[PDB]
C-alpha cells in the first residue's frame, strides 16, 4: 500500500540524492545516536564520537540497503530477507528503534534537499521508510 | 530539564523562527503525512489533496496557535507540567486525542524546523529540540484520566 | 511466528475458557480502560462505568472474534481482514493500545487458570495476542 | 506520585508477596516468554528448555536480586530517579540493555502477581502497579546517555 504516486514520489527523490547517499547515512545514524541515546545500545562495539570512520562505513551500507530497496519497492519481503534475519532473529533489535531512524532519515534529507520535500514527498518518504522498518522486523 | 549549552540553541534558533509562516506548515504537513488526523479537523473546510490543506485558511491559523503554546512552553521549560495542564484536559476530555499522536506533530514541526534552516539544523541543536518535543507531550498527557 | 506446538497451547487453552470467554473479554477491557486510561479516548460515546453492560457487550465481541482467529491461526490475515479495516482504517487505533489489551487479556487468563497458565501457556498466549494484534493493525 | 490510596493497594498486597518463589518465577518467565532475553544471561548455566529454565539454581538466585530492588523502591517510590540511578548506569554502562527492554520485566512481573493472588488481583490494584512499574522502568532508562 505504497500507492503508484508514493513509488515515483521516492524514485524521483532517491534519483536526486545520487551519490551523496552514504553520506546521508552517515548523518541520519549520527544524529539518531544523539537525539535517540539508547539507540547506542546496539552498537557498544563502535566508535560513536562525530566523524568516526566506523560511522561513516556503516552510513554506506545502510544506504546502500535502502538504494536496493527503492529499486524493489514491489518484492520488499523478498528483497530485504536476509536484513530481516539479522535485524529480527540475531540483532532483536525493538520496533521503536525503527521509528528513531526513519525520523532522522527525514531530518537528513530534509536539510539537504528542501526543494523536493514537498508536503507530498514528505508523505510518500514516510510510507516508505515504515515499509522497509515492517520488513525488516516482522518475525 | 535543560542545560544551559541546550537552551542557548533551542532560544537561538526559535528567536529565528517566523511563527506565522511555520505554524501553518506544521499542522498543514500533520495532516498530509498522518491524514486519519484529519477526522479531528473536519470542522476546517476542504481538506481533500495536499494543495486544499497546505492553503487552508483555518489550518494556518490554528497552526499559529499551536506553535505559541510551544514558545509559552519554551518561556517556562523548567515547568511543563503546568505550563500545559489546561491543554491536557482539553486534548483529552473535549478532544478524545489519543496522546500517543503528540509524538507525531512533535516530529513534524521537528521536520519543518529543518525544511528552514537546512545546515543550521545540527545534530545538536534538533538533540535540543527533541528532548523539548518530547517534553511538550509528556505535559499535554499528563492530565489523561 | 507459531509452532505448531504453539497453536496445540492456544488451542487446548481455548478449550477450558469455554463458556467464559465472553465474561474474560469483558474483565481484561475494564482492566485496559483502568491500567491505561489513554485507551479510553476511543470510547467516548461509551459508558465506561465499572461493570457497564455496555462494556460487557462489547467484551463479548471481542471474545468471539478471538475464538474466531484460534480457528484459523493457519490464515490470520484472511479471517480477520474485515477487522483490520475497522481498525486500520476506520477508527485508525494506535498500534500501543493494542499492546495494552493484550497484556490485560494475559492478565485475564492469569487471575482466572493458575493450572492453565504454565510457562509455556503464557508464551504461546503471547505469541497468539501478538500475531493478532499485527493482522488487526497493518 | 502515588495517592494514598494506591499506596495502600500496593503495600498491602507486597506485604503478602513471598520474595523468594515471586522473583524467580518473574525472571524465569522473561526468559521463556521473550526467549531473545536468554543472551544477556548466558552465563547462567543451561537454559535450554523451560523445564530446565524453571528449575536452574542461578535464576531463582537472580531473581530475590532484582526483587529486592522492587522492593527498595516501594520504600522510596517519591523519588526512583534516586532509588534505581546506580542501577541505570549499571544495565547502559555495563549491560548495554535497550531500555524498551525494561517494559517487559514489569509485565511477566505482573503476570506472576496475578497467576498468585486471583480474585485478589483485582482492576484497580493491578492499575496500581502498572504505575509503579512504569516509574521503575523510567527511573531505569534516566542516566542513559
Ligand atoms: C531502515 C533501517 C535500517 C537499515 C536499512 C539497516 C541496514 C543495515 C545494513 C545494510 C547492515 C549491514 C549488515 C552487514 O554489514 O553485512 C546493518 C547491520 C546492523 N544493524 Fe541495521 N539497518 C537499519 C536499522 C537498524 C537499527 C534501527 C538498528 C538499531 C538501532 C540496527 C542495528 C544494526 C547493527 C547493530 C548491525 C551490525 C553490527 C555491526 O555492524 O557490527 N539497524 N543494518
Ligand atoms: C503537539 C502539541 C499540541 C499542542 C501544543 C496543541 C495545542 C492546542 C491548543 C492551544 C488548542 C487551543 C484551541 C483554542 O484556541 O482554544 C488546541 C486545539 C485543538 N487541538 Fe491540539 N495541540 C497539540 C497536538 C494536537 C494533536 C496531535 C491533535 C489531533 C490530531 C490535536 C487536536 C486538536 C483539536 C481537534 C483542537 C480544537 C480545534 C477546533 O475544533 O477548533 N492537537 N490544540
Ligand atoms: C485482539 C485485539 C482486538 C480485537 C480482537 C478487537 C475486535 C473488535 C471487534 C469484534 C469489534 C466489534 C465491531 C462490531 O461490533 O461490529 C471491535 C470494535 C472496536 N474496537 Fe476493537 N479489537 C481489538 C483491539 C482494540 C483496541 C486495542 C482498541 C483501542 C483501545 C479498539 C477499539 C475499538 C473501537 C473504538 C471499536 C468500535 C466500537 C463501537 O463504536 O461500537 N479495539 N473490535
Ligand atoms: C524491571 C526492570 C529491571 C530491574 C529492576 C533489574 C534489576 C537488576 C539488579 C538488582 C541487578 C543486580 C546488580 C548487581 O548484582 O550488582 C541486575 C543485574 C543485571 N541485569 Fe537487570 N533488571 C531489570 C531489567 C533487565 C532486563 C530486561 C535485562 C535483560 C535484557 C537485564 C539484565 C541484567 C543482567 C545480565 C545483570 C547481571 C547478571 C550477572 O551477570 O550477574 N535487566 N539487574
Amino acid at each position: 500500500v505504497l500507492s503508484a504516486a508514493d513509488k515515483s514520489n521516492v524514485k524521483a527523490c532517491w534519483g536526486k540524492i545520487g551519490s551523496h547517499a552514504g553520506e546521508y547515512g552517515a548523518e541520519a545514524l549520527e544524529r539518531t545516536f544523539c537525539s535517540f541515546p539508547t539507540t547506542k545500545t546496539y552498537f557498544p562495539h563502535f566508535d560513536l564520537s562525530h566523524g568516526s570512520a566506523q560511522v561513516k562505513a556503516h552510513g554506506q551500507k545502510v544506504a546502500d540497503a535502502l538504494t536496493q530497496a527503492v529499486a524493489h519497492m514491489d518484492d520488499l519481503p523478498t528483497a530485504m530477507s536476509a536484513l530481516s534475519d539479522l535485524h529480527a532473529y540475531k540483532l532483536r533489535v525493538d520496533p521503536v528503534n525503527f521509528k528513531f531512524l526513519s525520523h532522522c532519515l527525514l531530518v537528513t534529507l530534509a536539510c539537504h534537499h528542501p526543494a523536493e520535500f514537498t508536503p507530498a514527498v514528505h508523505a510518500s518518504l514516510d510510507k516508505f521508510f515504515s515499509a522497509v522498518s515492517t520488513v525488516l522486523t516482522s518475525k | 530539564f535543560l542545560t544551559a549549552e541546550e537552551k542557548g540553541l533551542v532560544n537561538g534558533l526559535w528567536g529565528k523562527v517566523n511563527v506565522d509562516e511555520v505554524g501553518g506548515e506544521a499542522l498543514g504537513r500533520l495532516l498530509v503525512v498522518y491524514p486519519w488526523t484529519q477526522r479531528f479537523f473536519e470542522s476546517f473546510g476542504d481538506l481533500s489533496s495536499a494543495d486544499a490543506i497546505m492553503s487552508n485558511a483555518k489550518v494556518k491559523a490554528h497552526g499559529k496557535k499551536v506553535l505559541n503554546s510551544f514558545s509559552d512552553g519554551l518561556k517556562n521549560i523548567d515547568d511543563l507540567k503546568g505550563a500545559f495542564a489546561k491543554l491536557s484536559e482539553l486534548h483529552c476530555d473535549k478532544l478524545h486525542v489519543d496522546p500517543e499522536n503528540f509524538r507525531l506533530l512533535g516530529n513534524v514541526l521537528v521536520c519543518v524546523l529543518a525544511h528552514h534552516f537546512g545546515h543550521d539544523f545540527n545534530p545538536q541543536v534538533q538533540a535540543a529540540f527533541q528532548k523539548v518535543v518530547a517534553g511538550v507531550a509528556n505535559a499535554l498527557a499528563h492530565k489523561y484520566h
